[PDB]
């Protein structure tokens, strides 16, 4: 499943996953390929945040599913 | 009606983000607020208190922690934090600690407004941007994120 991470800048990466992939499976794959931490990020998919211990089969998150990955703004 | 013509993705209840391509300074104007830590309040102390003054950003401050009294339980940016309401006022409340997101999401709240939060590349062009409230955007506190670091006021010209 090729599910698409959309950020704030416009950003958009591309993920390999499983449906039974967990989102810290998911967030981990982000980690390692833009050097965000897990603590740091939010996964979102329409509207509602993403848990860890939760499956992207249990959010209905398909094949070409956009989730947005929206960081903590400080200044 | 370019700011209008803007469209937002909605990530939360009160959060929507956008990926628009303009300079801010050819509809905004820049107010730029000290670098003490406290610009973020500082920034929002120009355009909503409408006294002007070297400590406005106080009273913004005091205004947050009665809104993350309220909000900061049930706020989606503060599920990921590790703190609870009493740590995060101690934090928060003092001086040169940074404010954001989260703090412009329980304020949009317990104020009744919509912040808009414009982030820039360093020729002033908008890398993205995050909308706290669905409210008209002519009616919006506007802030401009310098870097990822830095937070002065916008007026709308
Ligand atoms: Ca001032
Ligand atoms: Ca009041
Ligand atoms: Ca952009």
């Amino acid at each position: 499943m090729q599910i698409f991470v959309k950020t704030l800048t416009g950003k958009t990466i591309t993920l390999e996953v499983e449906p039974s992939d967990t989102i810290e499976n998911v967030k981990a794959k982000i980690q390692d390929k833009e050097g965000i931490p897990p603590d740091q990020q939010r996964l979102i998919f329409a509207g509602k945040q993403l848990e860890d211990g939760r499956t992207l089969s249990d959010y209905n998150i398909q094949k070409e599913s956009t989730l947005h990955l929206v960081l903590r703004l400080r200044g | 009606d370019f700011l209008e013509g803007i469209t937002w993705d909605s990530v939360s209840d009160i959060q929507s983000v956008s990926n628009p391509s303009f300079t801010i300074t050819d509809y905004f104007e820049v107010v730029r607020q000290p670098a003490d830590g406290n610009c973020f309040y500082h920034s929002l102390a120009e355009l909503y208190i409408p006294n002007k003054s070297d400590h406005a950003y106080r009273l913004v401050k005091n205004e947050l922690r009665e809104a993350a009294e309220k909000y900061f339980p049930t706020e989606p940016e503060a599920a990921a934090t590790g703190m609870r309401l009493d740590e995060y006022l101690d934090t928060a409340l003092r001086d040169n600690e940074w404010g954001g997101s989260l703090e412009a999401a329980m304020l949009s709240r317990h104020l009744g407004l919509t912040v808009v939060i414009w982030l820039v590349d360093g020729s002033n062009r908008v890398v993205g941007a995050t909308r706290f409230g669905k409210g008209s955007l002519k009616t919006a506190l506007h802030l401009l994120h310098s870097g990822l670091t830095h937070f002065d006021a916008l007026r709308l010209l």
